DNA sequence: CGACAATGTGTGATGTACGTAGAAT
DNA sequence: GATTCTACGTACATCACACATTGTC
C-alpha cells in the first residue's frame, strides 16, 4: 500500500543537492516517487515509438535522445542527451545544476546535538 | 549516490514495455540520469516558489505547482489523488 | 502586523532488506 | 551485447522529541 518502489531517502539526497532547500516534508519524497515513475513511463513510451520506427526490439540511448528532442516538455534535457519565461527558468535550472552539493551538510546543528545526546537502542531512538 | 538506483529505474521501464522487448544498458543509464535531473529541476522550481512565498518547508502542493509551471500538467491530477493520506 | 498554538520535520547508528557486481546461459 | 541467477555488501528505512515552521489570531 505504502511500501514504495524506489527509495525515498535517495529522492531526499537529490533534493538536498539544492542549497535553497532547508526542510523537506514527508509528502515530497512520496509524491516524487510516483512522479518519477510516471515520467519514466512517458519517456520510455515516447522513445519506444522511435525504436519501432527503426524496426528494433531494443531501446538504446539514441531512441531516448530523439524522444527528448521531439517534445519541449523535456527541453531541460537537451544539455544531457547527445542530440517566454519557462525557457529562462530552464537556463536558471542549468546554472543551478553546476552548484550542487552532495556533501553531508548540517543546517540545524541544534537537532544534531540533541541526536548526539538522545537515547539510542540498536542505533534507533 | 548522485542518481537513483538503476535496478528500480530499469524495472519501471520494463513495466512500460512488452515482454519481448529489450533495453540497452546505455539506455538504462541515460534514463536514470534523466529522472535524477528531472527531480532536481522540479525541486529548484518548488524552492523558487517557496522563497517567493516566504516559506521554508517544501510541500506537495509546491511540487505540483512547480510541475504545472514546467508543463507536466497531465501528471498533476492523479498525483493530487495520491496525496490523500 | 508579528505572537500563540498546533502541526510537523531535522538529526545520527545500526540491522537487514535490497541493489550491485560479476560469470554463465 | 543483453538477460537471469546467486552471494556478497551497501545503503535504505526506522526510531523519539525539542524547537523550527505555519497561518491564524
Amino acid at each position: 500500500f505504502k511500501n514504495h518502489s524506489l527509495p525515498l531517502a535517495r529522492i531526499k539526497k537529490i533534493m538536498k543537492a539544492d542549497e535553497d532547500v532547508r526542510m523537506i516534508s514527508a509528502e515530497a519524497p512520496v509524491v516524487f516517487a510516483r512522479a518519477c515513475e510516471m515520467f519514466i513511463l512517458e519517456l520510455t513510451l515516447r522513445s519506444w515509438n522511435h525504436t519501432e520506427e527503426n524496426k528494433r526490439r531494443t531501446l538504446q540511448k539514441n531512441d531516448i535522445a530523439a524522444a527528448v528532442t521531439r517534445t519541449d516538455i523535456f527541453d531541460f534535457l537537451v544539455d544531457i542527451v547527445p542530440r517566454m519565461d519557462r525557457e529562462a527558468r530552464v537556463l536558471r535550472y542549468r546554472e543551478k545544476r553546476k552548484t550542487r552539493k552532495f556533501e553531508k551538510t548540517i543546517r540545524y546543528a541544534s537537532r544534531k546535538a540533541y541526536a548526539e545526546i538522545r537515547p539510542r537502542v540498536n542505533g534507533r531512538f | 549516490d548522485r542518481f537513483l538506483p538503476i535496478a528500480n529505474v530499469s524495472r519501471i521501464m520494463k513495466k512500460a514495455l512488452p515482454a519481448n522487448a529489450k533495453i540497452s544498458k546505455d539506455a538504462k543509464e541515460t534514463m536514470q540520469e534523466c529522472v535524477s535531473e528531472f527531480i532536481s529541476f522540479v525541486t529548484g522550481e518548488a524552492s523558487d516558489k517557496c522563497q517567493k512565498e516566504k516559506r521554508k518547508t517544501i510541500n506537495g502542493d509546491d511540487l505540483l505547482w512547480a510541475m504545472t509551471t514546467l508543463g507536466f500538467e497531465d501528471y498533476v491530477e492523479p498525483l493530487k489523488v495520491y496525496l490523500q493520506r
